[PDB]
């Protein structure tokens, strides 16, 4: 199924998965689109944060639903 | 046997958030 991953750069990513995925492999997905690992990579659904360990169908994640995409921030 | 595998999705999820719970301390002793 489809998904839609927001970011806070205006821009909507859309990644084909299955609803028994873990959010890993997502988060590698994206790296697969962007290069970025997985590490520097958050995703919050609906206010709530999600952990790798789970699958999309554990926080009820389904065909289309909305992502946020924030990034690792530190500096020095 | 039914709401034992509703139990073990409880018990798997929150184990899960274990490991990101001593990987929340170890990194922040570093800073």
């Amino acid at each position: 199924m489809q998904i839609f991953v927001k970011t806070l750069t205006g821009k909507t990513i859309t990644l084909e998965v299955e609803p028994s995925d873990t959010i890993e492999n997502v988060k590698a997905k994206i790296q697969d689109k962007e290069g970025i690992p997985p590490d520097q990579q958050r995703l919050i659904f609906a206010g709530k944060q999600l952990e790798d360990g789970r699958t999309l169908s554990d926080y009820n994640i389904q065909r289309e639903s909305t992502l946020h995409l924030v990034l690792r921030l530190r500096g020095g | 046997r039914t709401r034992l595998l509703d139990s073990e999705i409880k018990i798997m999820k929150s184990e899960v958030l274990r490991v990101t719970h001593e990987l929340q301390a170890m990194k922040d002793k570093i800073k």
